[PDB]
């Protein structure tokens, strides 16, 4: 609860659909800096330019997220719940209840009522220990839900490198200055993390098949910036 | 009596003109337009391994050289049409007029 | 030996490709559905997030006074939009003539007044026996003289 842990090298996502083979591409984008500083959980979390979420809960409690300006039946809000059948996305107002917990069935427990609604999207359920990562970018009006599922066993925050794939860029564009997590029902096993993205420059390595297998930050230390200047992963004496 | 009262709210929805796709041709210097990507070249069969979410192929100098067909998910390698210089070999015009 | 000019192979034809169109609008059944309301409570469903297929509109059942108040019908095939409202109602042909943006006359200002801007186009054709009672359809009502 409100702990702290270094982020190591995690939170790298594909910036575009372009296919590249055995190159080294230097890109400027919103990223999570290497060895950053995240807050372990075990919530009034604000939204600034995008967040990183990497819960490893065995259950599906923390599922659901609310985005908007006032997060009330005054400005349009969102809702993304991914249960065993289908994931539902609404873009309309919902008067918030006392707590953001599911009554269990999906209306009164978390909010008051649904009124003056608009575009609603559905798709296959997102779910498929089960390390699930998200990147909630909202550049322009095409809300991005970059994600990657790694059910590989690990620690509370293990090491390694793995990239994140896109999901959809829905036509939104309402004001999202504040966001909030949801949960289904405090002192619980709410093992989830938050990491704020930031403008940064990276040097990505593509294998011949076309997957990002490595990366180096360009502002972490002198060696890193030297690598970025030479556009290589090895440096000779000089 | 029925109306079709339209309204465009910033970003247009998927309601748009039907996409008048045509046939596909290969091994011929042709113009092309793959989902808004223009250019001219020769379209052949490719050995690329596109992941299920890319659309284009980019080389070192960032010139497109592989495109996936939107109708059927197939990757096509492209190549510019032939070009080059022309040189004329002649003896003196005092000698003859053959080249 | 002199270098004079350059040679270039000319393109032979043209080509253009796009994905499967699909995404049909579930609103064609609004057209030719004798119970598409009568005058007042038109089907609030609107044509949105599918296709702007206006080609079938002109090749539909023969209209009598199909009037487009927007852009020319020829270009309506490919212009993109976001949402398209559809009002389902039945009136008289003289009322169809009376229907215009910011116009008076019976239903045009008493039952369902057309929008002042009216970014849209009405499509009207004769119904007759489709929704007429043998003794006179008294179930259908119209405002003879509304307050304003
Ligand atoms: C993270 O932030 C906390 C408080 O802001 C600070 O004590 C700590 O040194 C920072 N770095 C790490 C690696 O936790
Ligand atoms: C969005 O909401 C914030 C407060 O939540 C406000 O300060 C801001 O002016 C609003 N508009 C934009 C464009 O950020
Ligand atoms: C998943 O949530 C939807 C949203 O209401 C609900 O209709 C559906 O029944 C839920 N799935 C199950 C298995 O209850
Ligand atoms: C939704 O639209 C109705 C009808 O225009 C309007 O009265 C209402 O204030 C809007 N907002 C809500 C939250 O109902
Ligand atoms: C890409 O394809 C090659 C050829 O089959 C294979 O050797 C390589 O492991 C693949 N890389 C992946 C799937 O990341
Ligand atoms: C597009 O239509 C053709 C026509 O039969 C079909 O073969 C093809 O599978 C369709 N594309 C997709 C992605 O379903």
């Amino acid at each position: 609860t409100q702990s702290y842990t270094n982020s190591f090298t995690r939170g790298v996502y594909y910036p575009d659909k372009v296919f590249r083979s055995s190159v080294l591409h230097l890109t400027q984008d919103l990223f999570l800096p290497f060895f950053s500083n995240v807050t372990w959980f075990h919530p009034v979390l604000p939204f600034n330019d995008g967040v990183y979420f990497a819960s490893t809960e065995k259950s599906n409690i923390i599922r659901g997220w609310i985005f908007g300006t006032t997060l009330d039946s005054k400005t349009q809000s969102l809702l993304i719940v991914n249960n065993a059948t289908n994931v539902f996305i609404k873009v309309c107002e919902f008067q918030f209840c006392n707590d953001p917990f599911l009554d269990v069935e999906s209306e009164s427990g978390v909010y008051s009522s649904a009124n003056n609604c608009t575009f609603e999207y559905v798709s296959q359920p997102f779910l498929m220990k089960n390390l699930r990562e998200f990147v909630f970018k909202n550049i322009d009006g095409y809300f991005k839900i970059y994600s990657k599922h790694t059910p590989i066993i690990g620690r509370d925050f293990p090491q390694g490198f793995s990239a994140l794939e896109p999901l959809v860029d829905l036509p939104i564009g309402i004001n999202i200055t504040r966001f909030q997590t949801l949960l289904a029902l405090t002192a619980g096993a709410a093992d989830y993390y938050v990491g704020y993205l930031q403008p940064r420059t990276f040097l990505l390595k593509y294998n011949e098949n076309g997957t990002i297998t490595d990366a180096v930050d360009c502002a972490l230390d002198p060696l890193s910036e030297t690598k970025c200047t030479l556009k290589s992963f090895t440096v000779e004496k000089g | 009596v029925v109306v079709l009262s339209f309204e465009l709210l910033h970003a247009p929805a998927t309601v748009c003109g039907p996409k008048k796709s045509t046939n596909l041709v290969k091994n011929k210097c042709v113009n092309f337009n793959f989902n808004g990507l223009t250019g001219t070249g020769v379209l052949t069969k490719s050995n690329k391994k596109f992941l299920p979410f890319q659309q284009f192929g980019r080389d070192i100098v960032d010139t497109t050289d592989a495109v996936r067909d939107p109708q059927t998910l197939e990757i096509l390698d492209i190549t510019p049409c032939s070009f080059g210089g022309v040189s004329v070999i002649t003896p003196g015009t005092n000698t003859s007029n053959q080249v | 030996i002199y270098q004079t000019s350059n040679f270039r192979v000319q393109p032979t034809e043209s080509i253009v490709r796009f994905p499967n169109v699909t995404n049909l609008c579930p609103f064609h059944e609004v057209f030719n559905a004798t119970r598409f309301a009568s005058v007042y409570a038109w089907n609030r469903t609107r044509i949105s997030n599918c296709v702007a297929d206006y080609s079938v509109l002109y090749n539909f059942a023969p209209f009598f006074a199909f009037k487009c108040y927007g852009v020319s019908p020829t270009k309506l095939n490919d212009l993109c939009f976001t949402n398209v409202y559809a009002d389902s109602f039945v009136i008289k042909g003289n009322e169809v003539s009376q229907i215009a943006p910011g116009q008076t006359g019976n239903i045009a200002d008493y039952n369902y007044k057309l929008p002042d801007d009216f970014t849209g186009c009405v499509i009207a054709w004769n119904s007759n026996k489709l929704d007429s009672k043998h003794s006179g359809n008294y179930d259908y009502w119209y405002r003879l003289f509304r307050k304003s």
